[PDB]
């Protein structure tokens, strides 16, 4: 078939997908903070 | 009259309507761009 | 059994996809990393740095004690080099 | 003990000596129990709500079933149709057999772990002990909810079996 | 046939017997009111409005009758504590009398409407079958309500042609029935201003009268009549219940937090007044004032009115108590007899100590004494093995000012500790535990019970709404479903 | 008077009786302790 | 012991009343012809 | 110091010995 | 049926049964008071919750007498 | 007095048990 | 008319059904989930509870949480632009604005979701018993995260969003409300525990009472997605239990309704019990017991024992658990048994 | 076309790595005890 790209499903998927990776990145960085 | 907390109330009452706005704007628009039968 | 959306399976396999996300994914990652590593996050959320819970001597807690003049009270807590 | 309150005693003390709430196995236990009750409600409703009409408007909807029927009494395709739309299709059961296996597998597996928890903390391999983990730049101890939990535990420790202890460490 | 839990559906469309039913209910609710009254009148003691007011005697209905005017008994006494007053016919007895009769009449009425169920008025001329034009009904009823709402605020609360309502100062010491003038300003939206309760009923009453007419004239837009399955009485229910539980969650909130509508001299103190040491501050403020005008400690404290001291006792905090700790507050600590007086604790050095009060949260609390700066100076030890602050080692003593024990001092450890052990609950009082055979375990005030009961009913009613509503929008699929296999393809 | 046509018969099967009683009795076993308090 | 005086009657009517209810129905159901 | 070097290889090894089979297509 | 004095006098009030206005009738006008009420409640709510302070309105046992 | 009340209800539940197991409505197939 | 066009679009059958309800559900549901995930990793609870509460501070998935606001705040809605935070974001964070955010948002999110079930049910033409059921979880959330603290001094005593931060909520309730002794909590558990039984028991009864509709061992494939005959012997199941337990179902319609009832009723009861704990109207003691324990020092039940456990919980916890009370309990005043 | 079974085992190890980094962080970070 001739499927589209930007769809409603896509939006959702990114609202959770995008932030997540951004956090996993943030957290991964914390593993090195100290005192 | 119109105390600091009263101004804030408007700020939130206004910042709220906007969200409802852009939301129903966008929606009413995209809705009317496809639905054939 | 179907709707308009392009079957995930196809997309997660399309070399186009990876060509796009091999860039995008690590992008987002390195960003958040820097968010923490640059100390920016600490200021966006008023979260204390390992050296900012107490003032050198004090062993008391900066407990917010009244609602309305709270923000003001919090600011002063940052004062004692807390 | 074999009694209502006697059981609460078993629990409250257990927690103090083993900090069970902070143990993986107990958590899996509550997931299974919570989950069970959850799923028990899911199935129960989905099915009951997708029953084929065969009853009057003023007649128990139950009579619409006779013991020893050949065909099914509910539209498992209508059920799946609704539930698939609530969340999303592939996240919904359409195979009654796979549905019922899950329905049994979940609680039983979870409770198995809970039972292994009590059987494991029976040899003193207790829950996670995060007491005074997060400490600041000088060495001061920065409390977490894990610590507020320890105080509540000490209260239990320090008060259970008033007159039974003669020494410092509770090794029994 | 019908399952047990459906027997009442036999009325879903028999306007006659539906009214017969609703009539019987009203009869029982009115009946209950009448007799719950008599029960309180047969057990309520008016002998003392200061230390033994209705809210200490587990009175529940008696307060709602005072809030609107009825404050006397045909036997001579009165809620405020006056004598020689003539309540006239509308005394608690009168009110109780009235309801019992209104109930008997509604009964007879319920009977007639049951036998003569097939009045033509319920049959639609057109279809010739039973029918009720809800939309017009709602308009009518709503008209009458606002019309009555209006009158209540307009004539009753204002005093024009009525008693008024309960009004009291900021510390429930003066309360009484007084005519209240409206208030359309902004502060009339302040829950604690009586003027707002008046304005509201006049304005809302009018808005209610207008809106009723509208609905008596304008018809429901097809779109809606269809959406909200109007013309189907089992939907009038789903919406009403939603309103009824909304009303409920609100009355429960104003009872717990307080408002000009739930006055303390009638329902009791608030858990929040104890929390913020409300009355403790009003007392001090007063005591320090007397000392300024050159009075002695004895004189200052002696000036403090008993009633005022009484509100500063954790035993009137609705937050103390239990679910199965039944009865009036008196079966607990006992019938309050008198104020022993203010207790001042001091230690050998003359330093004045202070007893850490009991937070409502705690069933039991320790006796700890600190000075002004909050330094622990004395306490009652658990393990004596290494006690550094025992009342003994500190020479703690206690002196009283104003009240039964005024001018006296006590120094023998045990007696000092006894009182210290009491200071924890606030002002120390003298109870009569014999009479009611009290057990000394705190019970909650009417304010507390009413709040618990309505918060539950409300939360329970939510479920009714969700149930009946659903049963209205899915009447068709009720009993079951049928055919086809459409799902995944628009 | 005319025999009102809106009435149906009422029913409670044996199993329901049992399920009912089981509920009443156990609730009673659960609340009696607090009633006697 | 030192229990509640109404506890007994509260428990008795709590069991009787609804049980008597069910029973009245079951028997009237049970005796319906055919 | 960083024997993660080890894991890494012995780690892609498992999937490798089947991948090469996906190439030489046969016997999976 | 069974007419009665009172019954006839009230006969009009209950007769316009299914009578509905056409289309979206008064809906839109209604949707406005509705939104107004919604805002009205939020105000009196936020006033009681001391989130919206208004000199003149002192939400305590005080402001009484 | 309390003991009696507790044991009675218990004794009543066991009686129920009996009747429920041995005096249920025989469960009939197809033609029900 | 645009309305019906707006409708048309919404009720369109996509991968993730939107619907009118979604206009409320998704905005909130995402914000709630988002705020949690945010605080869990970034915001602290220092100015609020004197506690580290985020990954950024060193907390792990168990110890992290979005802690309640100070007790000073009271029941304040704590709006980002309200008298407290004053439009400022960082301050809002430090005053626990993120709690009322997650709370209130998620709250609407549960309304939207139930509405969804109701809306989707209607469209698909099935009965709404999935919505009735979900009233149970609403009640729990409503009574526990809203009604409860609304009865207490402030939001500070509502359960903080987090794993461990919830365990203390449990321990607290034992220690202060002696909640385990509450008739309603018991019913609660009888339902959840009993509900997780029906679940397991029914599942197994089905899988081991199946007809053979295939030649394989893995009988999963042997299922007719398209109705027809019962896939398991309802008649055999009846006889099994009727001989091993003495009692057994025989009306799938009832067996399944029962499964809705048991756990939904249980949670409803557990709610009422808490609605009562709001006013502190707890089921703390048995008066007849206390009276005998006072006069007679040798009378001891597993009940009295428990109450002592509570005293310890309260005395040793209160200090760091209720900071706003500046509690100071001298070592000599702390209840303790011998040696320990 | 990238073979699925590879998308998985790669995205898979990729998670054991990040989730494992977290477990290491537990004996070094601030969540340490040292
Ligand atoms: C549509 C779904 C939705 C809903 C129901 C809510 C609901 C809520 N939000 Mg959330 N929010 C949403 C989407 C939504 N939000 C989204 C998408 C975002 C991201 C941008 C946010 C971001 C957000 C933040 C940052 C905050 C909230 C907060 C809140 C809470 C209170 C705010 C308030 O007072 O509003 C008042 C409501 C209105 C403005 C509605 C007015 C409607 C009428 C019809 C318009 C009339 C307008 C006209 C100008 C007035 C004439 C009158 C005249 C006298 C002046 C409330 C529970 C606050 C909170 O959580 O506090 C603890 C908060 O700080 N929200
Ligand atoms: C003839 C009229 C009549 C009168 C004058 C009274 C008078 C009284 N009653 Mg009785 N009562 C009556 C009929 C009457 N009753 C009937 C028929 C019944 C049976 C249902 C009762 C049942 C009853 C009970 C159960 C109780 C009383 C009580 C009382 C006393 C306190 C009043 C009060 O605080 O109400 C409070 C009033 C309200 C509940 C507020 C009404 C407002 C609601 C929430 C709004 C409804 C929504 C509306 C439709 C919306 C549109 C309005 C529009 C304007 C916007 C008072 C002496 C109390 C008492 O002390 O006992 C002796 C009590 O407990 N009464
Ligand atoms: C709901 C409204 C209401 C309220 C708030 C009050 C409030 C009060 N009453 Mg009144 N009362 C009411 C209705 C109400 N009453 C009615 C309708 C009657 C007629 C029967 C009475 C008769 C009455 C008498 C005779 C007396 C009082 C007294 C009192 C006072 C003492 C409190 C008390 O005894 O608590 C006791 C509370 C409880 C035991 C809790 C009830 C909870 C039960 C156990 C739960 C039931 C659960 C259920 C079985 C679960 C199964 C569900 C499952 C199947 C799904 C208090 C001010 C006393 C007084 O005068 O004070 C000095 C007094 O002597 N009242
Ligand atoms: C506002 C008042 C109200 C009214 C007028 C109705 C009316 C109706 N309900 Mg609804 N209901 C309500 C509130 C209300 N309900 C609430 C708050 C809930 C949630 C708890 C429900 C839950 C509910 C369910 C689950 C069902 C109904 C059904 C029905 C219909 C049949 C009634 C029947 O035969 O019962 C039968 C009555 C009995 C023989 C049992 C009564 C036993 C109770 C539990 C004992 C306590 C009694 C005590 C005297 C109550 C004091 C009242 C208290 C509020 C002060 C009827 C139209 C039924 C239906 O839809 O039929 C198909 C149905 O299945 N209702
Ligand atoms: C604690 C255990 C427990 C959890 C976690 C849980 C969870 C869930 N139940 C659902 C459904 C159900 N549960 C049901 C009965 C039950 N559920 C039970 C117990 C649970 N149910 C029990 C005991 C019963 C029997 C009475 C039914 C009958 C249904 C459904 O129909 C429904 C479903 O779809 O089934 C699978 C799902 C609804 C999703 C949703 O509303 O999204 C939209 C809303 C969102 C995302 C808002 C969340 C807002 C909340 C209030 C805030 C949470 C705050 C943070 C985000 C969370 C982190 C905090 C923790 C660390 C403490 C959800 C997965
Ligand atoms: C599921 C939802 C359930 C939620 C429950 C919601 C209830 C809200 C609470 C309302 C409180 C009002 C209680 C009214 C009763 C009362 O006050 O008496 C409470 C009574 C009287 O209280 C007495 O007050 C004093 C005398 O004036 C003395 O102190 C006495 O010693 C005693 O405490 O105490 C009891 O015996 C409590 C037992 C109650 C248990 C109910 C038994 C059920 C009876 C059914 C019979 C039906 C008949 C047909
Ligand atoms: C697209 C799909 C994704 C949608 C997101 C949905 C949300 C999923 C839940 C998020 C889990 C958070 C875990 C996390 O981030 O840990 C992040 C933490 C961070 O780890 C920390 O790092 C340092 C902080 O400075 C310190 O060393 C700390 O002590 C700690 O080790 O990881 C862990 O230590 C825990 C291990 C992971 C455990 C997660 C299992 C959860 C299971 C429950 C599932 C829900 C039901
Ligand atoms: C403890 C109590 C109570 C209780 C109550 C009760 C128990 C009741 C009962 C009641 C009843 C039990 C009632 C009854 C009624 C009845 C009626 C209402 C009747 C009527 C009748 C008639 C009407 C008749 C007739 C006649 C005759 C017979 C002869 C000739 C002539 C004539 C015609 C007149 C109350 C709540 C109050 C409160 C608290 C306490
Ligand atoms: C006819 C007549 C008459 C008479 C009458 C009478 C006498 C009446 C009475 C009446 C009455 C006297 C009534 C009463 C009523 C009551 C009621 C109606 C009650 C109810 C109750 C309830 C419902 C309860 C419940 C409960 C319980 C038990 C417990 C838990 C909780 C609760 C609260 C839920 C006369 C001569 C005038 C003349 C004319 C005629
Ligand atoms: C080196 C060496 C050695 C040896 C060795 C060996 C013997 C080895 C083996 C090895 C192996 C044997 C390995 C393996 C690996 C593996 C891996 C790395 C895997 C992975 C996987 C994954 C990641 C998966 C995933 C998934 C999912 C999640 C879902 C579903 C599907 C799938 C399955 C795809 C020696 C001692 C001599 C010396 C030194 C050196
Ligand atoms: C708050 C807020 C906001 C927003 C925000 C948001 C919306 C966010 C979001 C966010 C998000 C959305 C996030 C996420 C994150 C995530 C994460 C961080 C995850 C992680 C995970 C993990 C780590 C996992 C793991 C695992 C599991 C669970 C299971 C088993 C296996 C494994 C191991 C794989 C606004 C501005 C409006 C305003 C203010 C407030
Ligand atoms: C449905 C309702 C949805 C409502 C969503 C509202 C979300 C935004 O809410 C809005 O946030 C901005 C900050 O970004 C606040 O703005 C606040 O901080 C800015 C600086 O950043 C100041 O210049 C401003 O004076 C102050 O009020 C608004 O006072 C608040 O009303
Ligand atoms: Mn019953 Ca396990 Mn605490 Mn040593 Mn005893
Ligand atoms: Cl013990
Ligand atoms: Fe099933």
């Amino acid at each position: 078939v001739s499927y589209p790209i930007f769809t409603v499903r896509w939006v959702a998927v990114h609202t959770l997908a995008v932030p997540t990776i951004f956090f996993l990145g943030a957290i991964a960085a914390m593993q090195f903070i100290q005192r | 009259t119109i105390t600091p907390s009263l101004k804030g109330f408007f700020i939130g009452l206004l910042s709220g309507a906007v969200v409802l706005g852009l939301t129903f704007a966008v929606l009413i628009a995209i809705s009317q761009i496809d639905k054939v039968q | 059994g179907t709707t308009g959306e392009r079957p995930f399976s196809d997309i997660i396999t399309s070399v186009r996809y990876w060509v796009i996300h091999s860039i995008t994914i690590p992008a987002l990652f390195i960003a958040g990393w820097l968010f923490v590593s640059t100390g920016l996050a600490y200021d966006v959320f008023g979260t204390p740095r390992p050296d900012s819970y107490y003032a050198q001597e004090q062993r008391s807690i900066p407990l917010v004690t009244d609602r309305f003049e709270a923000k003001q009270q919090v600011e002063t807590f940052l004062e004692q080099l807390k | 003990p074999l009694g209502i309150s006697g059981t609460f005693n078993f629990m409250i003390v257990f927690q103090a000596e083993h900090n069970i709430l902070m143990h993986p196995f107990h958590q899996l236990g509550v997931a299974g129990v919570f989950g069970g009750a959850l799923f028990c409600a899911m199935h129960g409703s989905l099915v009951t709500s997708s029953l084929i009409r065969e009853t009057t408007e003023t007649e128990s909807a139950n009579y619409g079933y006779k013991f020893g029927q050949e065909e099914e009494t509910y539209n498992i395709v209508a059920a799946h149709g609704y539930f698939g739309r609530l969340i999303f299709q592939y996240a919904s059961f359409n195979n009654s057999r796979s549905l019922h296996f899950f329905l049994a597998a979940w609680p039983v597996v979870g409770v198995w772990f809970t039972a292994l928890g009590i059987s494991t903390m029976a040899f003193n391999l207790n829950g996670f002990n995060f007491n005074h983990s997060v400490i600041d730049a000088k060495g001061n101890v920065i409390n977490t909810w894990a610590d507020i939990i320890n105080r509540a535990n000490l209260g239990m420790e320090v008060m259970h079996e008033r007159n039974a202890h003669n020494f410092p460490l509770d090794l029994a | 046939g019908l399952p047990w839990y459906r027997v009442h559906t036999v009325l879903i469309n028999d306007p006659g017997r539906l009214i017969a039913a609703h009539l019987m209910h009203t009869a029982l609710v009115a009946g209950w009111a009448g007799s719950m009254a008599l029960y309180e009148l047969a057990t309520f003691d008016p002998s003392d409005p200061v230390l033994n007011p209705m809210w200490r005697q587990g009175m529940f209905v008696l307060p709602f009758m005072a809030r609107l005017g009825v404050t006397g008994s045909w036997s001579g006494w009165s809620i405020t504590g006056e004598t020689g007053i003539d309540p006239g016919f509308w005394s608690f007895e009168g009110v109780a009398l009235a309801h019992i009769v209104l109930s008997g009449l509604l009964f007879l009425a319920a009977c007639w409407h049951w036998v003569y169920w097939d009045l033509e008025l319920f049959r639609d001329p057109r279809t010739g079958e039973p029918a009720l034009d809800l939309p017009k009904m709602f308009g009518i009823h709503l008209f009458l309500a606002g019309l009555l709402c209006f009158g209540f605020g307009a004539f009753h609360l204002t005093g024009l042609f009525g008693p008024g309502m309960w009004v009291s100062d900021p510390y429930g010491l003066t309360g009484s029935v007084q005519p209240v003038a409206p208030e359309w300003g902004p502060d009339g939206f302040n829950p604690y201003n009586p003027g707002g309760v008046v304005a509201h009923h006049i304005a809302a009453g009018i808005v209610g009268i207008i809106a009723g007419l509208f609905h008596i004239l304008v018809r429901p837009p097809q779109r809606l009549y269809k959406a909200l399955r109007m013309g189907n009485i089992e939907t009038v229910l789903s919406s009403s219940i939603a309103a009824v539980f909304f009303a409920a969650f609100v009355v429960a909130g104003t009872m717990w937090y307080g408002s000009a509508t739930t006055p303390i001299e009638l329902f009791g103190p608030t858990r929040y007044q104890w929390d913020s040491s409300y009355f403790q501050q009003e007392i001090n403020r007063r005591v320090q004032a007397s000392l300024a005008s050159g009075a002695t400690l004895e004189e200052a404290w002696s000036a403090i009115p008993e009633k005022l001291a009484f509100y500063d006792y954790i035993g009137n905090n609705p937050a103390k108590g239990g679910l199965f700790r039944t009865g009036p507050m008196n079966k607990g600590d006992g019938i309050a007899q008198a104020w022993k007086g203010h207790a001042v604790f001091r230690n050998k050095e003359g330093e004045e100590l202070f007893v850490r009060r009991m937070p409502a949260f705690f069933e039991s609390f320790p006796v700890i004494l600190t000075d002004k700066n909050g330094v622990v100076k004395a306490d009652i030890p658990f393990r004596r093995a290494e006690s550094k602050y025992s009342f003994e080692q500190q020479g703690v003593t206690v002196s009283f000012y104003g009240g039964e024990l005024n001018g006296q001092t006590f120094t023998d450890p045990p007696t000092v500790k006894s009182y210290a052990r009491k200071a924890i609950f606030g002002e120390i009082f003298e109870f009569d535990t014999e009479t009611l055979n009290s057990d000394g375990i705190f019970r909650t005030s009417p304010r507390g019970w009413f709040t618990f009961a309505h918060a539950v009913f409300a939360l329970l009613f939510f479920f009714g709404h969700i149930w009946h509503g659903a049963r209205t929008l899915f009447r068709d699929v009720f009993s079951g479903i049928d055919p086809e296999l459409s799902p995944e393809q628009v | 008077m005319e025999p009102n046509p809106n009435r149906q018969p009422v029913e409670l099967n044996r199993t329901s009786l049992y399920l009912g009683l089981l509920l009443i009795l156990v609730l009673a076993l659960l609340f009696s302790s607090y009633f006697f308090n | 012991m030192e229990v509640n005086q109404l506890g007994l009657i509260a428990t008795a009517l709590f069991v009787l009343v609804p049980s008597v209810f069910l029973i009245i129905l079951y028997v009237q159901t049970e005796s319906q012809q055919k | 110091i960083a024997q993660l070097t080890m894991i890494a290889m012995i780690g892609i090894a498992g999937p490798m010995i089947i991948f090469l089979l996906a190439v030489r297509r046969g016997n999976l | 049926a069974r007419r009665t004095w009172l019954g006839d006098i009230l006969r009009p009030l209950n007769s316009e049964y299914g009578k509905v206005a056409p289309g979206w009738g008064t809906t839109p006008l209604m949707a406005v008071f509705m939104g107004l009420f919604l805002v009205f409640l939020l105000i009196i709510l936020e006033i009681y919750n001391s989130t919206l302070i208004l000199d003149g309105v002192n939400v305590s046992w005080k402001a009484l007498g | 007095m309390e003991t009696i009340t507790y044991v009675f209800i218990f004794a009543c539940i066991i009686a129920l048990f009996f009747f429920a197991i041995f005096f249920r409505e025989p469960p009939r197939i197809t033609k029900k | 008319g645009w309305f019906d066009i707006l409708d048309d679009w919404l009720k369109r059958d996509r991968f993730v059904f939107v619907g009118w309800s979604g206009i409320l559900l998704f905005p909130c549901a995402y914000l709630a989930l988002g705020g949690w995930l945010t605080g869990t990793t970034f915001v602290t609870s220092w100015y609020t509870h004197g506690l580290a509460s985020s990954y950024l501070e060193g907390c792990n998935f168990l110890t992290v949480a979005v802690s309640t606001p100070a007790n000073s705040m009271g029941h304040s809605l704590l709006l980002l632009w309200g008298p407290e935070a004053q439009g400022d974001f960082t301050r809002w964070c430090q005053l626990g604005g993120l709690w009322t955010f997650i709370a209130l948002h998620g709250a609407f999110g549960l309304i939207g979701f139930m509405l969804r079930q109701f809306e989707i049910a209607r469209l698909v033409g099935v009965r709404p018993y999935n919505a009735i059921a979900f009233s149970a979880p609403i009640a729990v959330f409503v009574s526990v995260f809203l009604i409860y603290p609304l009865g207490q001094s402030s939001w500070f005593f509502a359960p903080s969003f987090g794993v461990a931060a919830i365990f203390r909520f449990l321990l607290f309730f034992q220690g202060f409300h002696n909640w385990t002794l509450n008739p309603f909590h018991m019913m609660g558990v009888a339902g959840v525990l009993g509900g997780a039984l029906l679940c397991a028991i029914h599942g197994a009864t089905v899988e081991n009472t199946l007809f053979q509709d295939g030649e394989g061992a893995s009988t999963f494939r042997a299922f007719n997605p398209t109705q027809a005959e019962e896939t398991y012997s309802m008649v055999t199941a009846n006889r099994f239990w009727s001989q091993i337990f003495g009692i057994a179902f025989s009306n799938k319609r009832w067996l399944h309704f029962f499964m809705l009832f048991v756990p939904v009723t249980g949670l409803w009861m557990s709610a009422i019990g808490v609605v009562g704990l709001a006013l502190n109207l707890r089921s703390y003691d048995f008066i007849s017991q206390e009276i005998r324990a006072a006069e007679d020092p040798e009378f001891e039940t597993f009940y009295t024992k428990n109450l002592l456990l509570n005293e310890g919980i309260r005395a040793w916890m209160a200090p760091q658990d209720q900071p706003h009370e500046n509690f100071v309990f001298p070592e000599e005043v702390l209840p303790r048994g011998n040696a320990l | 076309r990238i073979p699925l079974w590879i998308v998985a085992t790669v995205a898979g190890m990729g998670v054991i790595v990040i989730v494992g980094l977290f477990f290491y962080g537990a004996y070094a970070g601030l969540g340490s005890s040292l």
